[PDB]
């Protein structure tokens, strides 16, 4: 092709800058708009193509990209679906296999449809049918859809938190933050229990009014209280009246996601375009007693210093600051990458099982911990390694090194101030 | 932690579309404002009132080796500008690229102001070229 | 105003700005009659300089009020571009000045 | 690559038809303009307007050894010019030949302006002769 | 505490619908009354009686740079007023905007009274325009 | 933006068909009106009435170097005009060409009014020639 010696494409749309940090967000939603179990997008424009403005999977993405600087990428997962039919059709399966069905003039019509489906040799084996009517998975099929006015259709999530999380992990392991569309008590608790056994963080919101009363955690039994009782250090709970059908969790995630791990504080955060937590009954900011009631549950909230909303504390349900959790995870990842780079790239040599080879590993561990000390995340550290002359011979045959340990100390920050003074003529 | 490392090799200067090269052994670049930002006035009773100066011009002094080839280009450029009508423009932005960020200023609408002094001896002496600028802008990478 | 709501002045100024950039960079790239513009940071800074000068020309007219420019590092350009002898990833931004066309006024009269 | 090499041996100066030789151990030649090219003016509001000076004269200082024979020739030339009518011309081009191109200037219509100071001690002291010029022209080999 | 800060950059003058810009490096504005407020009279015996002058006119001298573009506008305005009948009005309010409040006066029904003197040299000389006013009113922000 | 640049080199004066050259180091030209444009009158009660003066003559003072050749031409021109009848005309337009537009006036029907004073010392002193004009017209490039 012919290209001009100088090409200039000027436009009038203002644009902003993005940034890269530790971790990427994932939004688990009930959807059927694509076959893959995970799909990524880089801007809100792409999300608008697959989803409409009224879906939660679009609201979550809209909240995320309100903050500045932007997050580089966003992932969306798909939950399993079951469909129901009644009398006040078209059936699809994984791979684009679609078959229509029809009967002409309720149990008789439903049985007619069931017989037609179970007789079809192309799509029947990938789905299941039962009598209202219910359609679910079958065999290897991971995707199923039903669409069609004498016939009515419905849909509902047909999986538990454990199964959906396992099925999504078996597809893509590149994500750190996870938020969910479903906000029922059972699903939230199951997801919180599952993520506790993984190196991920689960952000969730809540609007239960029963959480704003009662200071005794022993007697309280709402969702935040149950999360606090289980000491789920990897769960972050935020209280907000608009958590019924809006997703400020994504704005809170985007507040600190773009930045480096272990070098920021999530408390006193300012979120653009997010209003304070208001009492549902009279739309007035929470009183101090309700804030204390949330405080005893280790649940966050949006406070007003007097004219500005700010998320307060920013602690997980287990009492540990989010900063500590994220910094520890980043530190582990850095150690894992540095030692991997050492062990690989021995393309034509060895790392012998003697003190000469062990000191080389000591060196990389020390360097990777110094990288954390430079961030002001840690302040000091120590490392210990075994002598090659006292390693059991089973390890030398297995070609593995054990008994390596280290310790560190944390730095800290300041978030509140207490002050006293006096005035006098003298 | 330690700050970023300085490297003279990775410093590039440009003006009028040409690249200026061949820096001298020492002190090959200088930037300075003509006037201060504020000028206090104190009365006999101790009261203070501040004057905010509007002047923002400056000077850029770049010094090169004796036999550098960039000396010929600047002489050739100066010779052209002497035979141009007053209506023709002679100013251009003086852009300095420094990956270490040790230079915080750029020259807006800079012009050539002075020619180097020439001296010869047993060894090599440097040649200093001086420029002006309408506004010596100090910028930074926003924290 | 145009049918799209944009003032004619903005459209015409943007077109002139593009033309000026196109002419200035063309004059730089031509007239290398016996030399090169090498594909390293020394050559990239020379292009930065002309882009900045051409945007300052617009700032002087009071069309714009401020601008910024960004260019890639020569140490991170893909080798396909170095074989094609083309430079990409150059961007800039600007801000408009504005004018006044109407006035709203209120007043009062009294004995006091 | 490396720039051209400087060599004091291959530098020749000439004026009034004679060749000037016997350069001093250090700093045997200097060239300089009398006034700068531009003179900015800044108003109280920050506006800038440029003045382009028309002066282009200069000075050429050449320094020689104590017992150099070129000292006699210049004294003999100066003695002649004192006994000449004002209508007779006393100016001549000062030409400097330098194969390395480290000197970029030539003196148009140069004249003798000052005589050397004479000092004596245990060792040898140099003698400085100073010249003027109507126009100190800076030229270059066009790239 | 300290008083408000003065800033020449944020001073704007206007008259006849045009804005006057390009202030000179020093003393670009002056305001003055023609006569004093009171004139005492003392008798041979020491008694005192006060006369209160009714005159309140004044003068506004604004000085601009040599090549300022506001010089052309004032010349063009003056040329028009020479070809107008006596019945046509030539006066307009001279308004000075100063956020620091260091100027306390405004010109009511001001007119152009004198044209600048023109001088040229090696450098740039300023040009002074002089105006009158029916009543140089001194006002203040009421405490 | 910045205003146009001033350049003494590109200023040319002409009168009586000859070109006047050899400007002095400083202040080589001056232009001025004889009378102001307006003259206010204030009554005892404070009323104001304006008088518009009809006089528009002026003076043009041009100053040259001691040994400039333009001094001879003006003396030769003056000598001729002394031996001419009163009916013969001696006035001519004084035209000043300045590409920077820093001079806003031209002399209509100018005449030679005074001769320079002559002084001699160790150095060179300038010579001032003074002219009149029927109407010192101020013009501008219409915005």
């Amino acid at each position: 092709m012919w290209n001009p010696i100088v090409n200039v494409d000027i436009t009038l749309n203002t644009a902003g800058t993005t940034r890269e940090g530790f971790g990427l967000p994932l939004f688990l939603a009930s959807t059927d708009n694509f076959e893959e179990r995970v799909r990524g997008y880089t801007s809100l424009t792409e999300v608008a193509e697959d989803f409409d403005e009224n879906t939660a999977a679009y609201k979550a993405a809209k909240q995320l990209w309100s903050q500045t600087p932007k997050v580089t990428q966003l992932y969306i997962g798909r939950r399993a679906m079951q469909y129901t039919v009644s009398i006040p059709i078209t059936v699809a399966a994984g791979g684009g296999i679609s078959q229509p069905y029809q009967y002409t003039a309720a149990e008789n019509v439903l049985q007619q449809f069931k017989t037609q489906i179970e007789a079809d040799p192309t799509i029947k084996d990938k789905v299941s049918v039962n009598v209202t009517m219910i359609i679910t998975k079958a065999g290897d099929n991971d995707f199923v859809k039903v669409t069609t006015q004498t016939v009515y259709i419905a849909s509902t999530t047909a999986d538990t938190a454990s199964t959906a999380l396992a099925a999504i992990e078996a597809y893509s392991t590149d994500w750190y933050f996870i938020a969910a569309e479903d906000r029922t008590q059972q699903f939230v608790l199951a997801m919180a229990s599952e993520i506790q056994a993984r190196k991920k963080i689960f952000f969730t919101a809540n609007s239960d009014v029963t959480a704003l009363q009662g200071t005794e955690l022993a007697s309280a039994n709402d969702v935040p209280a149950q999360l606090a009782k289980n000491m789920y250090t990897r769960t972050v709970c935020l209280w907000h009246h608009a958590a019924a059908e809006d997703y400020p969790e994504m704005a809170y995630i985007a507040y600190g996601a773009p930045y480096d791990a272990g070098s920021i504080a999530w408390g006193n955060a300012q979120l653009t375009g997010v209003a304070a937590s208001l009492q549902p009954s009279n739309q007035r900011p929470l009183t101090s007693i309700q804030k204390s009631a949330l405080d005893v549950r280790h649940c966050n909230f949006i406070d007003l210093d007097g004219g500005v909303p700010v998320v307060r504390r920013g602690i997980t349900s287990g009492g540990e600051w989010i900063d500590i959790v994220r910094g520890v995870d980043w530190l582990e990842s850095d150690l894992k990458t540095s030692l991997r780079d050492l062990l690989i790239n021995q393309k034509g040599g060895k790392i012998t099982y003697d003190d000469t080879g062990i000191t080389r590993i000591r060196q990389v561990i020390e360097t990777s911990l110094q990288r954390a000390v430079n961030r002001n995340f840690l302040s000091s550290y120590t490392v210990n390694v075994p002598k090659a002359s006292q390693v059991a011979l089973a390890d030398k045959k297995a070609r593995i090194l054990k008994d390596v340990t280290f310790a560190g100390i944390l730095a800290g920050a300041i978030l509140d101030v207490d002050l006293k003074g006096t005035v006098a003529y003298e | 932690a330690m700050y970023q490392q300085y490297s003279p090799k990775d410093v590039v200067c440009s003006w009028n579309g040409i690249a200026i090269e061949g820096f001298a052994p020492d002190s090959f670049l200088r930037l300075q404002r003509t006037s201060p930002l504020v000028t206090p006035v104190v009365g006999a009773g101790g009261q203070v009132a501040l004057t905010r100066n509007a002047d923002k011009t400056g000077t850029i002094e770049i010094e090169l080796m004796q036999t550098s080839l960039s000396n010929q280009m600047l002489s050739a450029i100066q010779a052209k500008q002497d035979n141009m009508e007053l209506e023709e423009d002679i100013s251009s932005n003086f852009v300095i690229y420094d990956p270490s960020g040790s230079v915080l200023a750029t020259g807006i609408n800079a012009w050539l102001q002075e020619l180097p002094q020439i001296e010869l001896g047993r060894d090599q002496n440097s040649k200093t070229w001086i420029f002006g600028c309408e506004k010596l802008d100090y910028t930074s990478t926003i924290p």
